[PDB]
RNA sequence: UUUGGUUGAUUCCGUCAACGGACGAGAUCCAAGCUGCCCAGUAGGUGCCGGGAUUGUCCACACAGGACAGCAUCCUUCUUUAGGCCCCUUCUCUGCGGGAUUCCUUGCUUUUCGCGCAAGGUGAGAUUUUGGGCAACAGCAGGUCUGUGAUGCUCCUCAAUGUUCUGGGCGACACGCGCACUACAAUGUCAGUGAGAACAAGAGUCGACGCUCCCGCUUGAUCAAAAGAGCGGGGAAACCACGGAAUCACGUAGACCCACUUGGGACCGAGUAUUGCAAUUAUUGGUCGCGCAACGAGGAAUGUCUCGUAGGCGCAGCUCAUCAAACUGUGCCGAUUACGUCCCUG
């Protein structure tokens, strides 16, 4: 556990992207990698009626929104791992390292 | 022969026997004992605010700390919170939908305080209670004599 | 100085139920903890008695079964934990022994019930808005 | 080694006989430990005649508002009435049950088509006779001290007599002698 | 009393409801009849008729 | 599974209310006005009586036990908390009412909140519902 | 329906001559030949298979069924 | 509130 | 773009003064039920090695005590909120994928053919697989000027229909109508013991150097509930959490026994604590009384529903400083009847 990144957003593609790329930048150093860890996916939901005004027939809106998280799990010096942790981001899609 | 023993299986411990008979049993060695404490609380109170009318068993007391020993034992490390979950009810509340409430954690402290007296029950550090040996012996000694009854 | 063992599992609505059959000197059964001929419900003490009996006990000779059930309830429970035991002999007879053996067993388990090998489809239905459930609808006027 | 299943481990299944030819398809005899299955029986339009006989009988046991979906209690609740059966008619109980389905049912009704009398088939006389039972041992057992069990034991054992003191049997009488002079 | 037949095919629903069926039965005599049924009814069946002398069209 | 001991008597007489024969101890008080159940088992239990005799052998000196208990429930170690008139708007007193005194009390609010002319006074001269609804 | 509560010598004699022919006993049924309360019959019917003149069939927390010894 |  | 068969289908086949095209249906999208890769110090298991508890030649077998497993086998079982190590990925987590196609038999099908139906089989699943979401062209003087710094004409505009403050009202009862909740009891009410769900939620982006939100463990306690207080955790697959929900179960040798009764809880009296700047027209929660309020299954009339469904039972969210008999979701027990027709309404 001796690093920890965690990356989470709105788009699975972009997510899996960052992954997939974020382990050949590990793989070009030859970390200790564990591999990735899929977090359950979450979604946020909110429900609405239609109609502004209160007329008609009761008829609801459900809205959804879902957020992907992933986990990976790096051992290596601290000068090098910013080095692997420099790469460039996808939009929408943010990084988190913590060391615990 | 039902008391006869199959092939192996020597002894007996607490998760084995009939849940009910070992409370019975439990809780008339703590009346025929005497050294458990019941204090001047245990003629007037309910067991929640949830129930309606108070107990009509008059070993009711020496009942339900047989109990909370059980629940520790299966359990170690739980606290009033949790026993107060183990003994819940459904409360009727007039012209309204039925709600669920949870025993008073009042009773509770009092029945883990005669426990502690009784040296069967000790509290881990910043936690809730376990059993400690004497409790453990307790219990499987008993469960023991009913398979052999 | 060998291991013999096998894991199943069985589900009936959202339970899921887990059996580890493995070789011991004498045959125990044991659900959550307490042993068999100890489940207060004697109606769901036989729906999981019937797993064994329908084959006879000479199968389950030095077999030793531990499940470990969680969620749905309480009949859902005991219908998960036979199908994960007659699913565990079938498993630990595939291995083991003889082909011979095993499909002697399958079809008197198959010929009592299906479900004691195939899990049960069924699942709750979600509730629509303007409905107090999925069907029943809200009540009309004039 | 593996023996047939007895119901309630008291009761056997072997030895068991329809006398009436025509319901002798509709009256499912397999041996089972318990009235309890769980299975889906209403899928297709024929498939509710391999219900066994004794889980039928517990099905309509529960019907009203309260009682709607309680299986373990109507279980329990079968089970009593079959020693009371038992020592009643000292003959196997699974027998007496299967009696009282046979001769409980009308042959003959009338529909609305001015009323015109038909026939009825065996499925529909499989189904109101155990319908009757039911509907005649809970409003019985109503307001009443006699209790469930033992109201449901009567009756059946009645109607497998064939008396007319019996719910099933007055009601089957009173609408065959209306069909026969509709026609 | 009572005859039983076996009934052979069936036509139709019949009735403006569609609650009554009508079938061809055969009494156990090779004489065959024509009858109306209430209730699910399939082939191969049988029922108890009362009378077996009078069609019903 | 005792017999009838011949004394068994009907409409046992207490309190100025008549108990029925039957019914159980605790349910008999219960038709006392001002007892009600929760109080009725207190009241058995601090008496020294069965709680299973069903009013068929209640000796006279068991009536007047009971009688003098709930006469003056707090000298028997009855909490305050567990009473009737807690705190008396009046007198300023804690006791508790039976046996158609709480009536007369009743009246006694009634009209003392008619004199002060307040809202809930109104309400109840006309007749109307006093809490919210 | 004046049911006693208590038993009484003519229904206490009655429970040990006439029910235990009775091929079959139940609390509902005894409170209807003796006319006393559906707990006090319970009672009685405990209070005769304890001595042996009636035997339990079929036992359970709300029903009982017995039957004659032999 | 009151309805009658 | 009709007629003849078929289909939920203007879905198809055939015929044809029509031929070629566009929408809608179908497909696509989401969620379930079966499986493949990748996964772990936030999900889980398997051996051993320690430590802790109980342990029988017979014999005894509940106060009345019964029916249902283990015994040719290598050695009795449980726990570790006194725990060290070794092996793993069936169960959980999920981003892309496989898997169902009337596929295979039998029988029916406009005189053949064609389009297809019914029963069975393979199967996790067998007929739009099951639920949703989306949904054309024409309209209605349907609703909304009480959502907006959407808006035209037209009103008030400094002792105002602008704006703010104080106090009332929106809730007032002879009554009538729609929709819910609770019951009218024994398939029950009350009191104990047992096993046991999922969807979810939780604190600053103005105020006290620290906090605000959601919870756990103790103490209060030499004596009710309701609460003050200490000690901590969680930014949430790590805390609450082994998520001890209610129906449910109990050979509990429990209490009641057919009565407006221990059924039902309306109405009313007295004492307390909390939220709030403020509780009277009772905010709310808790305690003891009142139960002599109807109500014993409901006329004419009438609503919803075809499989994990109806009905029954609870929980979370939302509204929310405090209040859910409401709505939006979630799981738990779990059936009877039909597999039809055009009689009524369309
Ligand atoms: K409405
Ligand atoms: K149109
Ligand atoms: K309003
Ligand atoms: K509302
Ligand atoms: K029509
Ligand atoms: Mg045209
Ligand atoms: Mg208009
Ligand atoms: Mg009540
Ligand atoms: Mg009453
Ligand atoms: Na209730
Ligand atoms: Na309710
Ligand atoms: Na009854
Ligand atoms: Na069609
Ligand atoms: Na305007």
């Amino acid at each position: 556990q001796r690093v920890l990144v965690k990356m989470t957003s709105r788009n699975a593609k972009a997510v899996e992207r960052v992954v997939a790329e974020l382990l050949e930048h590990a793989r070009t150093e030859k970390v200790e990698v564990r591999g990735p860890v899929r977090l359950p996916t979450r979604r946020l939901r909110i429900t609405t009626r239609k109609t502004p005004c209160g007329n008609g027939t009761n008829t609801w809106d459900t809205f959804e929104m879902k957020i992907y998280k992933r986990l990976v799990d790096l051992r290596a010096s601290t000068e090098l791992v910013k080095k692997i942790t420099s790469f460039q981001i996808e939009a929408g899609v943010d990084v988190s390292i913590t060391i615990p | 022969s039902k008391i006869r023993r199959i092939g192996k299986k020597k002894g007996a411990t607490l998760r084995d026997v009939h849940p009910w008979r070992w409370v019975k049993i439990c809780s008339q060695h703590f009346k025929q004992e005497g050294k458990m404490m019941v204090p001047n609380c245990a003629e007037i109170v309910k067991t929640s605010h949830g129930r309606e009318r108070a107990p009509q068993n008059p070993d009711w007391y020496y009942i339900r700390c047989a109990a909370v020993l059980r629940a520790v034992y299966l359990r170690p490390g739980v606290g009033y919170g949790g026993l107060s979950k183990r003994f819940s009810s459904k409360k009727n509340r007039g012209s309204r939908p039925e709600i669920t409430t949870r025993a008073s954690k009042g009773l509770l402290h009092w029945c883990c305080k005669s426990l502690t007296k009784l040296e069967l029950l000790e509290k881990c550090k910043g936690a809730g209670h376990r059993v400690t040996k004497l409790g453990r012996k307790v219990a499987d000694t008993i469960a023991f004599k009913i398979a052999l009854r | 100085h060998t291991l013999k063992q096998v894991q199943t599992f069985g589900k009936k609505k959202t339970a899921i139920a887990v059996a580890t059959v493995t070789k011991a000197p004498q045959c125990n059964i044991r659900i959550n903890g307490v042993p068999i001929s100890q489940i207060l419900p004697e109606t769901l003490r036989a729906k999981i008695m019937e797993a064994v009996k329908v084959v006879g006990a000479r199968y389950f000779s030095r077999l030793r079964v531990d499940v470990r059930v969680r969620g749905s309830g309480q009949v859902a429970q005991a219908y998960a934990v036979r199908q994960a035991i007659a699913k565990g002999i079938i498993a630990y007879y595939q291995k083991y022994h003889n082909e011979i053996e095993k499909a002697a067993l399958k079809d008197k388990y198959l010929e009592y019930d299906k479900f004691l090998l195939i899990a049960d489809p069924r699942r709750c239905e979600p509730k629509k808005w303007g409905r107090h459930s999925a069907r029943t609808r809200f009540t009309k006027s004039y | 080694s593996a023996k047939a299943p007895k119901l309630f481990n008291k009761w056997s299944y072997e030895n068991l006989q329809t006398t009436e030819i025509a319901l002798n398809d509709y009256i499912t005899r397999t041996p089972t430990y318990v009235p309890h299955s769980a299975g889906r029986w209403q899928k297709k339009r024929f498939r509710k005649a391999r219900i066994p006989i004794v889980e039928r009988l517990t099905n309509g046991l529960m019907f009203k508002g309260r009682g709607n979906g309680k299986k373990l209690q109507a279980v329990r609740l079968v089970r009593h009435t079959l020693e009371i059966i038992h020592l009643l008619t000292d003959q196997n109980p699974i027998q007496v049950v299967i009696d009282a389905v046979s001769k409980g049912a009308p042959r003959e009704d009338s529909t609305r088509v001015r009323r015109q009398a038909v026939d009825v088939s065996p499925m529909r006389r499989v189904n109101e006779a155990i319908y009757l039972m039911c509907k005649g041992a809970r409003e019985a057992a109503f307001r009443n001290l006699k209790t469930l069990p033992e109201c449901l034991a009567d009756e059946i054992v009645n109607a497998s007599k064939g008396s007319s003191n019996s719910y099933a049997i007055k009601k089957k009488d009173e609408v065959e002698r209306v069909a026969k002079a509709n026609r | 009393q009572a005859q039983v037949g076996v009934i052979i095919k069936v036509l139709g629903r019949t009735g403006s409801r569609g609650n009554v069926t009508q079938v061809r039965v055969r009494l156990m005599a090779n004489r065959t009849i024509v009858r109306n049924v209430k209730g699910p009814c399939k082939e191969g069946d049988m029922l108890s008729l009362m009378e077996t002398e009078r069609e019903a069209r | 599974l005792t017999l009838q001991s011949e004394s068994f008597q009907h409409i046992v007489r207490l309190l100025n209310t008549n108990v029925e024969g039957k019914r159980k101890v605790p349910f008999a008080l219960r038709m006392v006005k001002g007892i009600g159940i929760r109080f009725a088992y207190m009241v058995c239990k601090k008496a020294g009586v069965d709680v299973e005799r069903r009013a068929g052998t209640l000796s006279p000196e068991e009536l007047e036990k009971i009688s003098e208990v709930i006469a003056d429930p707090a000298k028997f170690k009855i909490p305050e908390w567990f009473l009737n008139r807690q705190r008396d708007p009046k007198t300023g007193k804690t006791e508790h009412l039976t046996s158609s005194m709480v009536d007369t009390r009743l009246r006694e609010d009634l009209e003392r909140l008619r004199k002060i002319r307040a809202h809930r006074g109104v309400r109840h001269a006309y007749g109307l519902r006093v809490r919210g609804q | 329906l004046q049911n006693a509560v208590m038993f009484d010598k003519e229904t206490m004699d009655k429970l040990m001559k006439e029910v235990p022919k009775y091929k079959v006993i139940t609390p509902s049924i005894i409170s209807d030949r003796l006319k006393i309360s559906v707990a006090l019959a319970g009672k009685g019917l405990q209070h005769l298979c304890r001595q042996g003149l009636i035997r339990l069939v079929s036992c359970s927390s709300k029903f009982r069924v017995y039957t004659r010894a032999a | 509130h009151t309805c009658t």
